[PDB]
């Protein structure tokens, strides 16, 4: 896993390119993944941490 | 001069009460960014 650039992501199957930060969003245990106003993903969990 | 430089001044002052206030006279450009706001959140939103 790396930060602070762009790369090309791949997260349980789902696919996106973009630069991949810290995130303050509080996520419930149940909740996996964060979407904008636009319907695309804009936070996520990784299953390995 | 006297009276009307006074009466000048007053209007003046009436019209930044009324801006100071809390009416909303500027709708008209209030529209114009809205209205462009809206229309791209539609756009936006037509993607899903
Ligand atoms: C495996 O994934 C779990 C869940 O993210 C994590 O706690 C663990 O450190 C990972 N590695 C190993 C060796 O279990």
């Amino acid at each position: 896993l790396v930060k602070n650039k762009c790369v090309n992501f791949n997260f349980n199957g789902l696919t996106g390119t973009g630069v991949l930060t810290e995130s303050n969003k509080k996520f419930l245990p149940f909740q996996q993944f964060g979407r904008d106003i636009a319907d695309t993903t804009d936070a996520v969990r990784d299953p390995q941490t | 001069q006297k009276l009307i430089a006074n009466q000048f001044n007053s209007a003046i002052g009436k019209i930044q009460d009324s801006l100071s206030s809390t009416a909303s006279a500027l709708g008209k450009l209030q529209d114009v960014v809205n209205q462009n706001a809206q229309a791209l959140n539609t756009l936006v939103k037509q993607l899903s």
